[PDB]
């Protein structure tokens, strides 16, 4: 086509939708990860990730308010992810590595998963 | 705004 | 903080917002402009506009699963501003400027607002 | 990935 392409557009998008959960708008799931809740929206949670994209395009599961993730998920490590799915910042420490490895392997969110694994490489 |  | 970014991920979330909307999945409003209906997200509305950003914050429009606009509003203008919402790039010609930038003032798209003013000023 |  002939159209002009703004830039800033995606990254002002997902600045809004983190303004959106920071205050609780129109959050419509709460993803719980042992003793801890996370409220989310379900629309960023299946852009961000594999796992949610296949638990909200089923039938059942996306009518669903609360959603229970597999107990040996470190609550930590999901917020992690959850602070990168809506702002592309990505806290990696030495401390939580293995944890957001693990968490992004089960949430099926390979660029986190291929980011740790180099940073755990170059540890070795 | 660009050409993208 | 000390956080690593990953510079394609903002753009990599509205490809998947977009391919969401394509499907009609979890899209959650129908907006009506005269004759024609446009399925959305009431998120990345909100994250786009704000004529939208104030209807869904507001405690009774939040709930509305219809949103008609005002009937001096092109259905093919809004329907190139919510293809901009989804993907970045704007379908900006010569025989639709006008009512591109008559949409964008109304669904208060600054950025929008301006190239139009640009482009239109240059033509003069 | 970058150092933003
Ligand atoms: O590593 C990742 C990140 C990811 C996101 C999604 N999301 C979507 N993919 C295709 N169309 C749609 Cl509509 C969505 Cl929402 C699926 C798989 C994966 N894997
Ligand atoms: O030109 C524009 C584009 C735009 C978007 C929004 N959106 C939001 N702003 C602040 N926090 C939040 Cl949470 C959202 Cl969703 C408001 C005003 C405007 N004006
Ligand atoms: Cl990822
Ligand atoms: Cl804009």
């Amino acid at each position: 086509d002939s159209c002009i392409q703004f830039t800033r557009h995606a990254s002002d998008v997902l600045l809004n939708l983190n303004r959106l959960r920071s205050r609780d708008i129109l959050t419509d799931v709460v993803i719980v990860v042992s003793r801890e809740q996370f409220r989310a929206h379900k629309t960023v949670l299946m852009a961000c990730s594999g796992l949610f994209y296949s638990i909200f395009t089923d039938q059942l599961k996306c009518n669903l308010s609360v959603i229970n993730l597999d107990p040996e998920i470190n609550p930590e490590g999901f917020c992690i992810l959850l602070d990168f799915m809506y702002t592309s910042r990505l806290n990696l420490r030495e401390g939580n590595i293995m944890a957001v490895m693990a968490t992004a392997m089960y949430l099926q969110m390979e660029h986190v998963v291929d980011t740790c694994r180099k940073f755990i490489k170059a540890s070795e | 705004w660009v050409i993208p």
